């Protein structure tokens, strides 16, 4: 799909944001890092775009809850 | 323009375009990548260090002990088993690191025996050697516990055994430990009689003394050897008889190589020195009427990995740590199989279990690896590839870096628990040969779901970084802090520091291996070639 | 027959097994326990509801026969016995 | 107070308190059990009527036939089993109501052969008779079907055949349905030497005629009799011979009973006339060395059920009607099984596959009956109950009153289909005896997870009231018309009452046992005895 609205696997916390907001992403690279029950979970893009970030870093996010959107830039 | 190829042409394609080839490159300038390489690289050093220094000695009192052996004209047990087998052949020594730490005082090196897998005539044997010089060689409970091992080993994959014997026997200070139970010292001889039974060849070489129990192994043995000067074999020992009749007599009088070679008729071969005794080894392998293969076909059109295994590595993050990095497991696969290709069986289902097929030097394994928390789907999954396996007669590689299952009311509620149990009985009930190594960590009921110990693989090792525990050393430390009512809020990091310094200590590689919970440890990059001995191993099971 | 807890390792026996059985009161399977899903998720469950009878016997389906109390989980093995269709 | 008594004691009280009783009392007063009690009353009395006019024969032309047969001095058929099975003894006869308007124009009663399990000398023995009465004993497709039939049940079950043998052969009307194919005529010798080889013995008693392929019957048989004045054996006919060398033969001096008994020693036994024949088979059985039994065990310390068989009907709803209601299966398990009780295996998990142990005369029998719709969960318990079953060699009850799976988004997403497929592999997979009874309706892939005529149960049985078919009546009439889009709106009503009539039509009872989709209609009040009859028939299976 063009946008890639993923959702959150289980409730945790954003730790880092593997890349910049706006930035170009292929398919299956990683943006973002979720921490839970003390092990890295690494949120990979699905499609090829730009990634634009939903919800903050260093906070905390719920089951199924949507993290980035993915917009293939022309 | 449409379907204009044929599914062939893919299968036999350069390795870009070929798609059941993994491709992981090394990101070698990443500063995360550069960290781990550097862990890795000390952690194997280390390793190596241990080893050498255990086979060329350190303490004066090895040196001294090394010198008293030299100078009664023997061979040391290093030298014994470079002597017994090929001129140029791999040599799978299995407990290289047992007995380190375990008996404070003590630097029981080997644990006081040499166990090994190697090539005579061409044909795979189990060696099993005493070294006289840990305390005269007297037999530790690891020590029964290494024999008991290489012992069962052999029995399972019908590798005839070669004892190259020189003990004083069971050490009197730890008897409660080595005589009465089980799995103690007449274990030995119960496992010998019955591999005789079964047609596997008992060859036993007197280098030495063997006294009371330890006499049995010649007596039980299919063929024995004994050597002139140092080779004495009797029941009662010298201090014994003199103790009972009052009469003092020689060791070689008593059980000496004229004695039992020429009219005790315990031994068949008499051997001038430890050169000869082993020429006679050979010979007798030499005829042992066992046929060189059932099937003739060589099958050894394989291609190296495509990726170096010296940069597995860079992959490897540290487990010791507050919170532990996830990676993907295939990175390491495309650095151990053939031609780096891998057909994964459920790649969109598990998605924390890796399973699929590869070969290691054109022989077909099927693989199964840790990815992150075992779910139901996983396990669901795993079972089903282990019966797959079985189905088909294809050995199973497990690959462990494990963190338990998932927690919580909704995946209890689905049935996680049978859901592992499926799996475990899928890999207990299993009669295709298991090799599993613990690349990560091995914490809880996964490990049981994973092919631990308790769980009869052939064969399993350790990488350098890895932890085996009930539970990890953080989660260990939280559930224990939160559980613990009584303690007090001002002794809470304390507590959890001295516990995660206990869980660190005894799930470390050095700790499991001084155990015999393993069958050694060996660096990522030889993981490769260990597997293929262990393969090798196998082809002659039944 | 699970009389009582089984935890973590434990959880497999019954689990495992051609037949199980498990007490309503005290009868709980899991193979992680309120500590563990606490320490992880934050959430606090009580035993019943995280590994009970109820939902091991109605949802999960781990095991197979539901016993009102001791007695009545002796008198369910002696049942089972005597469907073995052993000579 | 607490914990007093001892659960022997409730295994072994009184109805009112033993635990594992079902308690399902007929509510006699209730309109709807009367109403159902009429209407099983009405079905169970013309299924008795037509046996009755099959055994009596109805037509003039039956009359006259019957009358030319007797006055060649040849027993009936079913004469000649009341006279070959031992005086009092039980004898299942098979496919009663076969070729029931199965080829118009013809009365092909019990599809001119009658199939059964008799007992000889105390020994179980399957008995194949050729009806002469039947157009002359020829054989139609279904007759064909029916000794297969009947052939396969006692190779599976190592019964004795014995096959009592009139029939002039093959109908060249429909020789394309009959002669070539691989279930056609030569099956029968195939199946005739196979069992012979396997040491199950192949008697063949010539009451009458048997030309051309039928001629293989005696010739392969273990041992042949061939009546006197009737019997005639020959692959060519009189009519043949004299096409072919113009010469004229009688069929007695062609390929009478002395030309085979004393020249061509085709034949064992010269019978006189049939009851010397039926006493020389006897004589032939009570020489077979096959030994009483195995394990001279009796266990015949059994209870009759507590409840009345014939209030069964009482609880049975009308299969045929626009909304179908439900009933509970174990109030038909409390009238089929000893003392009553039963335990169930997952009482709270399935509640809609209700699956448990029971006996019968002191068999032990697991019993799955449907109770609703097929789920997940109900699968993956039939499918558990099925494996306990098979690993402790406990026979199989199957009671089917199914209407599908459960369907939707979310069922399918679950893995409906994967847990069905677990059922219906392990129902295809075990090797313990299998016995289904069509009680309610089988509609589509529900009837292959429930032991389908297709996937070799020993015995299966239908119930007058039972419908077969790929899928329900309404369910067809619904989703025909929904997805028929030239039909118009006008035409509805039509095309739904013609496909009901015809899903009605062929999915009764009756049409089900003309074509040997079952062993046969019983009445459900006689359904135990069925059973007992049919398990016994499995006590010499291997
Ligand atoms: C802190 O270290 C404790 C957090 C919980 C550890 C997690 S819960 C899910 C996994 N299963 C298990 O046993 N441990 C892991
Ligand atoms: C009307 O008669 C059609 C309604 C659907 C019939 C139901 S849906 C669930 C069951 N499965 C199946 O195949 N038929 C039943």
């Amino acid at each position: 799909n063009g946008s890639a609205s993923v959702l959150s696997p289980m409730p945790g916390k954003v730790t880092k944001l593997l890349v910049a907001d706006g930035t170009l992403v292929q398919q299956g690279q990683a943006i973002l890092i979720l921490e839970a029950m003390k092990m890295e979970h690494v949120v990979k893009a699905s499609c090829d775009g730009e990634v634009k970030f939903c919800v903050h870093a260093d906070g905390i996010v719920g089951g199924s809850t949507l993290l980035a959107h993915i917009a293939s830039a022309a | 323009e449409v379907y204009l190829f044929h599914p062939a042409q893919y299968e036999s394609a350069p390795a870009t375009t070929r798609p059941n080839v993994l491709h992981y490159p090394a990101e070698s300038t990443n500063p995360e990548f550069k960290a781990n390489t550097e862990r890795m690289k000390a952690l194997t050093a280390e390793l190596r260090r241990r080893v050498q220094v255990i086979v060329d000695g350190d303490s004066e009192a090895d040196k001294r002990a090394r010198d008293r052996h030299i100078s009664r004209g023997k061979l040391l047990v290093h030298q014994r088993i470079e002597k017994l087998v090929d001129p140029m052949s791999p040599f799978l020594e299995l407990s290289q690191l047992a007995g380190g730490d375990l008996y404070p005082g003590e630097a029981c090196h080997r644990g006081g025996i040499l166990t090994g897998i190697g090539v005579v005539h061409g044909m795979r044997v189990m060696i099993v050697a005493n070294d006289a010089t840990v305390k005269g060689g007297t037999y530790y409970p690891i020590t029964v516990k290494k024999h008991l091992r290489a012992q069962r080993i052999a029995e399972e994959n019908r590798l005839p055994c070669i004892y190259l014997v020189d003990s004083g026997g069971a050490n009197l200070g730890m008897q409660g430990d080595v005589f009465p139970d089980e799995q103690h010292f007449g274990r030995i001889f119960f496992n010998q009689a019955n591999m005789s039974a079964k047609g596997i060849a008992q060859i036993a070489t007197v280098m030495g003394s063997c006294t009371a129990g330890g006499a049995y192994v010649p007596a039980m043995s299919d063929e024995s050897i004994i050597v002139k000067g140092n080779g004495t074999i009797f029941l009662g020992g010298p201090p014994l008889v003199f103790a009972a009749t009052g009469e003092e007599v020689t060791p070689e009088e008593l059980g000496g190589a004229d004695v039992h070679c020429r009219a005790s008729g315990v031994t068949d071969y008499f051997a001038t020195d430890d050169l000869h005794a082993l020429y006679l080894t050979r010979r007798i392998v030499a005829n042992l009427n066992r046929n060189d293969c059932e099937r003739p076909c060589r099958g050894r059109e394989f291609t190296p990995p495509l990726y170096d295994p010296s940069e597995i590595g860079g992959f490897i993050p540290d487990m010791g740590a507050d919170v532990v990095k996830g990676f993907d497991v295939r990175a390491v696969i495309a650095r151990l199989v053939d031609g780096s290709e891998f057909d994964e069986f459920k790649k969109l289902y598990g998605d924390t279990l890796v399973c699929g097929f590869a070969r290691f030097e054109g022989m077909l394994v099927g693989i199964v690896a840790n990815n992150g928390i075992l779910y139901s789907e996983s396990a669901l999954k795993g079972a089903h590839f282990v019966e797959l396996c079985s189905h088909r007669n294809i050995p199973l590689l497990f690959l462990q870096n494990i963190t338990g299952f998932m927690v919580g009311k909704t995946y209890e509620e689905g049935g996680i628990a049978k859901n592992g149990a499926k799996l475990v009985t899928a890999v207990s009930t299993t009669h295709v040969p298991k090799i599993t190594i613990i690349i990560g960590g091995s914490y809880g009921a996964g490990n049981y779901g994973m092919c631990g110990r308790a769980f009869g693989p052939r064969f399993l090792f350790m990488w350098p970084n890895a932890r085996i525990s009930v539970m990890g050393g953080n989660q260990a430390a939280t559930v224990l802090a939160l559980t613990n009512s009584k303690l007090r809020e001002n002794e809470v990091q304390d507590f959890k520091a001295k516990v995660r310094s206990k869980y660190e200590y005894e799930g470390s590689c050095y700790y499991s291996t001084a155990r015999l919970w393993d069958d050694g440890v060996i660096a990522p990059e030889d993981t490769r070639a260990v597997v293929v001995q262990a393969l090798l191993s196998t082809l002659s099971a039944p």
